[PDB]
């Protein structure tokens, strides 16, 4: 698709889907030889850490998110999904941290 | 050409013209170095065969895009939510979060 | 050579006090501007035989033929008009440069297309000089557009429309338009 002011191209790296829209800034990287693309992120990567704190607030059960691992010959492509896994998660905890809003109604805070 | 091939045949089109100003800067020199009649009598059926004829390549991969009818203007996607490639490769993976 | 150029032997104007009317081509006579086959030179030869013969000098000299130095606009104390000619008659004449007292030089009138010549030939040449050490520095792309290399940027730091879907002042410009309002706040 047609982009901004930056004149590349604007890819949905999210073409899978999630919920809020996402699109690539693709950017050329001289360094590369390639263009590497880079999105509003301030983080270098993300995901969801979970774990239960006990009455001390100790660990006790405990996990963290994983992707299913893309193997394309394109590590560009790998990017797209790996950026599509980002926005994946925004999407995802962002909408449930927003959906907090009545939690309380069984004690969960 | 199909899909990126009217592209690529851009793409490969590319190089074709900045030789082109070597043919000229000769056409020049045919003249101005050469002392050359001849050789200007051939790049002038050179230089604008070189130039024209992708010129023509150019408007016809317009005029034929035109054909092709791709629009211009982007859609704006829905907020999209699961492809099936998506879905039950999420589900391979629960099957790994198993 | 014929322009604005020093000759000078101020000595002899020191001597003259100034000149009079035909003792400017006396000094003049000693510039090399002075033509030796001027009807005022052969004349001046004329001076070296008939001497008596010469009245002031236009009577003697448009009246016969060959290059002359006739005056026609005072400029006193300073300036004065003198142009060369060549009658080839006693009464035609065939008028050429306007040779004038420059105040201890004289000289030829320059054409004005000379200038004018020298204007365009600068102009342009500082036009293609515009084109010299500055062209190609900012380098074309299609996707990157013209570039402008450097060992550090620092100093300072037909596409596409639809897309997703500082103000280096903190709000400072407003905040300086609030004291213009406030300097005279209490006195407005």
């Amino acid at each position: 698709f047609n982009s901004q002011g930056s004149n590349h191209l604007s890819v949905q790296y999210s073409c899978l889907g999630g919920i809020s829209l996402g699109l690539g800034l693709i950017r050329m990287k001289p360094e590369s030889k390639s263009f590497e693309v880079q999105s509003s992120l301030l983080y270098s990567q993300a995901a969801l850490k979970i774990s239960i704190l006990n009455k001390d607030r100790d660990e006790i059960g405990s996990s963290t998110w994983s992707w299913p691992s893309q193997n394309c010959n394109s590590v560009l492509l790998k990017d797209i999904y790996k950026l599509q896994e980002i926005l994946f998660e925004m999407d995802i905890w962002n909408s449930l941290l927003q959906e907090a809003q009545s939690c309380g109604n069984q004690g969960v805070n | 050409s199909s899909d990126t091939q009217q592209v690529q045949n851009i793409l490969e089109l590319e190089a074709k013209i900045p030789d082109i100003l070597s043919s000229a800067g000769k056409c020049i020199e045919a003249i101005q170095l050469n002392n050359s009649l001849e050789d200007f009598r051939k790049y002038s059926k050179e230089f604008l065969e070189t130039v024209e004829f992708i010129s023509t390549g150019l408007r016809r991969q317009a005029l034929e895009l035109e054909k092709a009818e791709v629009p211009v203007v982007s859609l704006q996607p829905k907020k999209r939510y699961a492809s099936t490639p998506l879905s039950n490769l999420i589900f391979d993976q629960s099957s790994k979060l198993i | 050579d014929l322009t604005s150029i020093q000759w000078r032997m101020p000595e002899w104007v020191q001597s003259m006090g100034g000149l009079r009317t035909e003792n400017v081509l006396e000094y003049f006579s000693q510039s090399p501007f002075y033509s030796h086959k001027s009807n005022n030179e052969m004349l001046k030869m004329q001076s070296q035989f008939n001497a008596l013969d010469l009245g002031d000098l236009n009577s003697q000299l448009k009246r016969l033929t060959g290059i002359q130095f006739v005056i026609i606009h005072e400029r006193p104390p300073f300036l004065w008009v003198i142009q060369k000619q060549n009658r080839l008659n006693e009464n035609e004449v065939k008028p050429l440069t306007v040779y004038f007292v420059c105040n201890e030089n004289i000289y030829m009138a320059p054409n004005a297309y000379t200038l004018l010549a020298t204007r365009m030939l600068n102009a342009t040449y500082c036009f293609q000089k515009a084109l010299t050490k500055i062209e190609k520095f900012p380098q074309y792309n299609p996707q990157e557009g013209y570039t402008y290399p450097k060992l550090s940027n620092d100093n300072l730091e037909e596409n596409k429309n639809q897309s997703i879907e500082p103000e280096d002042f903190s709000v400072v410009r407003a905040f300086m338009q609030s004291l213009h309002s406030s300097k005279e706040a209490p006195d407005v």
